């Protein structure tokens, strides 16, 4: 009798395999995507939870998501994902 | 008792019109059968050159400081890619003119 | 009516600016008669293909559609007027 | 003293200025009559659209350009900057024209 | 009124607002680009019909579109097309 | 056993023997005739198909392969092919 | 009971097989309806073509005293009729090779 | 298993005579390499065309009726391979 | 003294040779070498059909015969008789490549 520890190799195995399709990975490595999504995911939602503390704001919106999204990445790593997360939240939108 | 009519562009989640390109391969005459993932890979493509071509575009219509396009940002677009040159290699532009482009003997000492 | 010079209405300072757009630096007076023929030649090429549209078309009147066609079929595909 | 440039100048001018532009270059008009004159030695009495007639233009100039092209740099080939009928000769030899 | 004139310039706008959202449009702009996307529609139907022939099918499937693909369009265009669309039509394999 | 092959072997043979009672040919040379053939036929069939998209007909006939004969044949070529088609489409049509 | 049958390309007067490249049209995917009279019209034009190129085939393999055509006589046929080379400037033919040909600057003197 | 430099495999005298054959008569030593590049950037684009056709055959073989469509669709037809 | 002939009048006799002759020019074995060298690098482990390499050879042969006959018109057109690589680059170029 075991208690699940969650992850996210089997998210990053799947956007791996659309990428590329014939290629491998390793474990260790999965557990570096793991620390490299939580870790940015926990920069992106502090950074939110300031931006929504500055203008007194108790509900987080995608808004200011997009504001920490330009605030931490610079530039063209800012700019497209800005545009694919619009895009997604169009569809999301449409759904 | 139907379920709302929800469109197959929204299906693959793509702005060009699934039902109207698979209707017009239907009579376009290419094949008596047809399948369904075919228009969507065909709108996906056709969506996937009009937004880089569109990009390539708006970088030329910014640089000349243009808010509208104009076909000389389209041709400009299309000549400064060689890969697309050789997509385009017969292809003419109306009103696009040439690439600005002097033979290096031509200009003086 | 009748037409019987107007390959002189392709002026002589007009290829001039159609060689400045070709970066001809230096233009002889040999030229103009030869772009003037070779130009015949390309205009009747393609305009024999745009009267034979229209008479299978049925029509009397030359249309813009029937001339993209026209270039096309040589392989010089003009953008921007079809439909 | 009234200034002259030297032979040459103006016309890298004129490179510059006909290169960055894109309007017209052929008068319209006796362009037009040309058509209709070539038009009627095959079916007499065609009638013209006007865009047929533009597209019939924007399509010479792109060929005559593309052949002053080929001619440039046949002729940076041979060693000279002034152009010679059998530079054109020779162009539409190797497109097979 | 006059009967319908199909043609593809509002799906350009969107596409365009998409990555554009701030730019304008010129009309025999607009022009040219529905003279490209009916050329491009006609060089794949045309390649799609001349596979089906020679692998003698009867059925125009995404398969062979691919191939007509990797053959008229080339390299990075290519390969990034193929992947936009194999991430499509398995959306639309999902519904 | 294999399946039958389509060929144009007796055909130019007996158009041969009409122009030439006394000449042969070789097999490389009656390749290259099934292959000039075949592409004559696949030009003119599909400039055909163009034509009758172009005035939107859904219906083929004679006067578009005349059409078509006189905008890809050059020369007198042409009117010859048109003079030959004309006489059999009469004869055809008396018989 | 029945009238004996009668083939088409004997009322065609024509050595091509009207029934044959009319179901080469059905199978084409060129129309959806194909007239009666355009394939007709078509074997008369390929048997006219065929015809003529055959003819000058002959003339040249006489030429060279051989009573069977070679790629070689299919290859002077070609090139040295104007018209057809206007035809089939972009066509290669197998073992073929080219004109003779050489440039009068190339010849000594 | 592996070949690896096939590229010198046309011999400077097979040059030598396709030249010939082109009406050359006089042939520079820096002219072989460079044509190999020509032939080699063509053999390429051909070859890429038949194994995409090929592999649509779903055939590990390549087939000559596949080459022939790969020139006609690259705009060099050939004659004579069963088109 | 041995006979010797001067130079060019022996190439034009291959000249009239290989212009006359009809078969293939370059070696059989090394070009099924070469196209299975090449086609080795887009996938693996292909089989050749005798007949496709013949094909791909007379193709090769016959694009290569265009290009330098394209090159030598070229050469002829700068007043010279010897071929250099810009007039390959030349005549692709013009060809649009």
């Amino acid at each position: 009798k075991r208690s699940r520890k969650e992850s996210y190799s089997v998210y990053v195995y799947k956007v791996l395999k659309q990428v590329h399709p014939d290629t491998g990975i390793s474990s260790k490595a999965m557990g570096i995507m793991n620390s490299f999504v939580n870790d940015i995911f926990e920069r992106i939602a502090g950074e939110a939870s300031r931006l929504a503390h500055y203008n007194k704001r108790s509900t987080i919106t995608s808004r200011e998501i997009q504001t920490a999204v330009r605030l931490l990445l610079p530039g063209e790593l800012a700019k497209h994902a800005v545009s694919e997360g619009t895009k997604a939240v169009t569809k999301y939108t449409s759904a | 008792a139907r379920a709302k009519a929800k469109t197959r562009s929204s299906r693959a989640g793509l702005q060009f019109p699934v039902g109207r390109v698979h209707r017009l391969l239907r009579k376009g005459n290419y094949s008596e059968r047809v399948g369904a993932g075919a228009p969507v890979y065909l709108a996906a493509v056709l969506e996937y050159l009009t937004a880089e071509i569109l990009e390539l575009a708006g970088n030329a219509a910014r640089d000349n400081k243009k808010t509208r396009i104009i076909p000389r940002h389209l041709q400009l677009a299309i000549r400064n890619d060689e890969e697309l040159n050789k997509l385009l290699g017969r292809v003419t532009i109306a009103q696009g003119g040439v690439l600005p482009n002097i033979q290096a003997v031509l200009l003086p000492k | 009516k009748v037409l019987r010079d107007n390959i002189q209405g392709i002026t002589k300072p007009a290829i001039r600016r159609l060689a400045r757009r070709g970066g001809v630096k230096r233009i002889s007076g040999l030229i103009y008669e030869e772009t003037r023929g070779v130009l015949k030649v390309f205009l009747e090429n393609v305009i024999r293909d745009a009267v034979t549209y229209t008479e299978h078309a049925k029509r009397k009147t030359v249309t813009a559609m029937d001339v993209v066609y026209a270039l096309k079929r040589q392989g010089r595909t003009l953008y921007g007027f079809g439909g | 003293k009234p200034h002259r440039y030297r032979p040459g100048t103006v016309a890298l001018r004129e490179i510059r200025r006909y290169q960055k532009s894109t309007e017209l270059l052929i008068r319209k008009l006796p362009f037009q009559r040309l058509v209709r004159e070539i038009a009627q030695d095959f079916k007499t009495d065609l009638r013209f659209q006007s865009s047929a007639v533009m597209a019939l233009q924007e399509a010479s100039e792109a060929y005559l350009v593309g052949l002053f092209e080929d001619t440039n740099l046949a002729a940076i080939h041979a060693k000279r900057v002034t152009i010679m009928p059998k530079d054109i000769q020779l162009a539409r030899r190797i497109r097979g024209e």
